[PDB]
């Protein structure tokens, strides 16, 4: 079926550059108008750049916000769409999507990718501290968690027991604190099974190439 | 350039209900209004274009109307899968511009949160910090108040709250509330309480612990 996959997203400083690409498949690439649309955090989708089809000779249109800095192009033999992004600004930080038109109406978006995340910031790539959340000094069900704090840039993934009680996990979105991200994750399991059996949160942060595994322990001595 | 105002920003509704969503352009867009839906872990899908033409595959319970500056999307007899974020977009003219969205939320029975409190870990105390964490899980609706009390005294600085999106399966929300202090600050007081007030009861659900009961 039709598929669009974005890549090339990452962290850059203000004034740097990035190149995005969009691997398209499942249609005759050259027959369609292709676009870049972004969603900055908490804001409306913002159309940026359009490149038309072969019939139209592949002409382009840009939003005033990226004009002269960003350039949309196509590799027609390979079915790849590009966004070259120069003179990056912190306000450029967003999820970037590539899209294709629906054929009837050329300025609509029948297919989108899932997006690629672009961060423009002066903060440095930093791995998370991972803290356990266990009950202190109970009933049939027990809630446990992991507090993941002080990381940059997003994202982190928290896995509980290699994916086995992911039916009752809650992932709380990250918020920026002191220039850095914090999130937490919780899992709820029967008391019959913890602390009787092991419960571990594994925290992957690909940006720093870090994985932390943290076993949740019961309330025990200060010693041991 | 053409600015687009979507309303309402939020609407709760029941399976089987009919609802209407509005979009208003600052100047005429002729008939060229498109509607989309967004859901987490899915790519955006086009529902309607040129005001009232259904995208191939859209269910017929979707319909669009309007011209000029005022349009509406109507969905008859909502199906579970229809609960989503809906956007409008004008496609009359460049720069293409979108509304900010209408969150169409699935109305379920009211539910109180399960509340859990966590002291700071040893690990965090060793580093110089103290985060006290409260989880409030599986409630509905999303409106809730959490207050933090230290030695009975309301604490209104350093609290951060975060909510999940509505759950696909049980239609609930969950949130975390985290009070972050320095170690020194943490050690100068004894009792830490997070109190949740939610429309399911006039009594707050209260969870506490004493630093010096351990
Ligand atoms: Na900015
Ligand atoms: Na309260
Ligand atoms: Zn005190």
């Amino acid at each position: 079926e039709v598929n669009l996959v974005e890549s090339g997203g990452g962290l850059e400083q203000s004034g740097g550059s990035l190149s995005l690409s969009c691997a398209a498949s499942g249609f005759t690439f050259t027959d369609y108008y292709m676009s870049w649309v972004r969603q900055p955090p908490g804001k409306a989708l913002e159309w940026l750049a359009l490149i038309r089809n072969k019939a139209k000779g592949y002409t382009t249109e840009y939003s005033a916000s990226v004009k002269g800095r960003f350039t949309i192009s196509r590799d027609n033999s390979q079915s790849i769409l590009y966004l070259q992004m120069n003179a990056l600004r912190a306000e450029d930080s967003a999820i970037y999507y590539c899209a294709r038109d629906n054929g009837a109406a050329r300025a609509t978006f029948a297919y989108w990718g899932q997006g690629t995340l672009v961060t423009v910031s002066a903060a440095k790539t930093t791995p998370p501290s991972v803290y356990p959340l266990a009950p202190g000094c109970t009933g049939s069900s027990v809630t446990l968690g992991c507090l993941v704090k002080g990381y940059f840039p997003e994202s982190v993934t928290v896995t509980w027991n290699s994916g086995s009680l992911s039916s009752s996990v809650h992932t709380f979105p990250a918020l920026l604190q002191s220039g850095l991200y914090t999130m937490s994750s919780s899992v709820t399991v029967p008391s019959s099974t913890w602390p009787s059996q092991t419960v571990t949160c594994s925290v992957a942060h690909p940006a720093s190439s870090t994985t932390v595994d943290k076993k949740l322990e019961p309330s025990g001595p200060i010693s041991t | 350039d053409v600015q687009i105002t979507q309303s309402p920003s939020y609407l709760a509704a029941s399976p089987g209900e009919t609802i209407t969503i509005n979009c208003r352009a600052s100047k005429s867009i002729r008939k060229f209004l498109a509607w989309y839906r967004e859901k987490p872990g899915k790519t955006n899908k086009l529902l309607i274009y040129s005001g009232s033409t259904l995208q191939s595959g859209t269910p017929s319970r979707f319909s669009g109307s309007g011209s000029g500056t005022d349009f509406t999307l109507t969905i008859s007899r909502l199906e579970p899968e229809d609960f989503a974020m809906y956007y409008c977009q004008q496609h009359n003219d460049y720069p293409l511009t979108f509304g900010a969205g209408t969150k169409l939320e699935l109305k379920r029975a009211d539910a109180a949160p399960t509340v859990s409190i966590f002291p700071p870990s040893s690990e965090q105390l060793t580093s110089g910090g103290a985060s006290v964490v409260c989880f409030l899980n599986n409630f509905y609706p999303k409106d809730i108040n959490v207050k933090w009390k230290i030695d009975g005294s309301e604490r209104q600085n350093g609290v951060l709250n975060s909510w999940t999106d509505q759950d696909s399966k049980d239609s609930t929300y969950s949130m975390s509330s985290t009070l972050t202090l320095t170690k020194d600050e943490y050690e100068r007081h004894n009792s830490y309480t997070c109190e949740a007030t939610h429309k399911t009861s006039t009594s707050p659900i209260v969870k506490s612990f004493n630093r010096n009961e351990c």
